[PDB]
């Protein structure tokens, strides 16, 4: 399962 | 029994055939598993057991979240396009990130960035700290640290909930993952002026780690031994080469040895 | 600068091979950036039928890797061969099977 918190730069 | 689950993520400005806008795959030990594009937009699998994941929501709920990642990444493009003052064109965002579990029971986690194939930045999930590459790196290790949040977010993912599934995946593909192909082996040569080249060459075996080498009278001919990377097969297998040159008179006296989990002792082979 | 990493490219049967005897040719293409690239799968320079493709994936390196390939019989007379297209190579390269 992949991590539900986005990464935004 | 150590293991790895690892997602790979590549987003790029301008499509071409065979690279969509956005891919994520995921790889259980190497091997893939579950794949994403912005084309179908929806989660697939890449090996049959996965049909045992058992929790129902799983599959709508990563395609949520691919489908959030897609967004976000052509967002982060554009950050870094003006970023960086350059213009619109070619750009490539790739990402990775998961976990490890150790021999020993011990967990590793990852989460690195690239920007057009360089490193961006990458989480120190231990000292909950960014390693920024550059100063449009740091902008972002400012923001990220000064807010305090995405970092703890991120080490308590790779830490819990990546090594949680890891752990069920292992178990879900154990027929997978413990079985075992030996390899094929042939040895081939021809001369050249005056100079034999042997080429040993094992197909299809399973798993990854292997050792070869050529022996001269059971003498290990490492300086001249020529021996190539792990390549991949169609099934989930693995290839490798290795070659040596020797004199045409000292033919008889070279073996090739082949060492591999599936063969309860090495294999010697000879032209 | 951004990278441009041109790919390096082995060509292998998936059994050794027997004059006449059903087997798979593949083409491991690896190290290349950006992700944009072509790879054909060639029998005397003619397009080979039912070639496919594994999912595209990266190294540490951010470069790139592919495996292409398709079922194939190899013979005594036949040149098969791996054809790459990739904007680090100043024009497309060709790679070889030895048998």
């Amino acid at each position: 399962a992949e991590a539900i918190i986005v990464a935004m730069v | 029994e150590p293991h790895s689950v690892r997602y790979f993520h590549t987003a790029v400005s301008e499509p071409s055939p065979g690279v969509p806008q956005f891919v994520s795959v995921g790889y259980l030990d190497g091997e893939a598993f579950v794949y994403y594009d912005s084309e179908t937009r929806r989660k697939e699998p890449r090996a049959d057991w996965t049909s045992a994941i058992d929790d129902q929501q799983y599959w709508e709920r990563n395609t949520r979240i691919s489908q959030n990642n897609e967004q976000i990444y052509r967002v982060n493009l554009e950050t870094l396009r003006e970023r960086y003052n350059q213009s619109r064109g070619s750009h490539t965002w790739q990402r990775m990130y998961g976990c490890d579990l150790l021999e020993d029971g011990s967990v590793r986690g990852f989460d690195q960035y690239g920007y057009e194939g360089r490193d961006f930045i990458a989480l120190d999930k231990d000292t909950r700290t960014f390693t920024a590459a550059d100063a449009g790196a740091q902008i972002t290790k400012g923001k990220w640290e000064e807010e305090g949040t995405f970092a703890e977010t991120m080490k308590y993912y790779l830490e819990n909930t990546c090594i949680e599934w890891l752990r069920k995946y292992v178990s879900y593909g154990k027929d997978v993952l413990e079985r075992r192909e030996r390899p094929e082996v042939r040895v081939s040569g021809m001369e050249a002026d005056k100079t034999l080249t042997l080429s040993c060459r094992a197909h299809g075996f399973y798993p990854r780690p292997i050792s070869i080498g050529w022996l001269k009278d059971g003498v290990v001919q490492e300086q001249e031994t020529q021996r190539g990377s792990t390549v991949p097969n169609s099934d989930g297998t693995y290839h490798i080469w290795a070659t040596i040159d020797v004199l045409p008179g000292d033919r008889g006296k070279y073996q090739c040895r082949v060492e591999h989990a599936s063969l309860p002792q090495p294999g010697l082979f000879s032209w | 600068g951004q990278a441009k990493a041109a790919p390096k490219v082995q060509v292998y049967s998936r059994h050794p091979a027997t004059a006449g005897t059903e087997n798979i040719l593949n083409c491991y293409v690896e190290g290349f950036h950006p992700p944009k690239i072509d790879i054909a799968l060639l029998k005397n320079g003619e397009p080979m039928k039912d070639v496919k493709y594994n999912d595209m994936s990266f190294g540490d390196d951010w470069t790139f890797q592919r495996l292409v390939y398709a079922p194939f019989t190899p013979t005594k007379s036949d040149v098969y061969t791996c054809r790459v297209d990739h904007e680090a190579f100043t024009e497309p390269q060709s790679f070889r099977w030895e048998p």
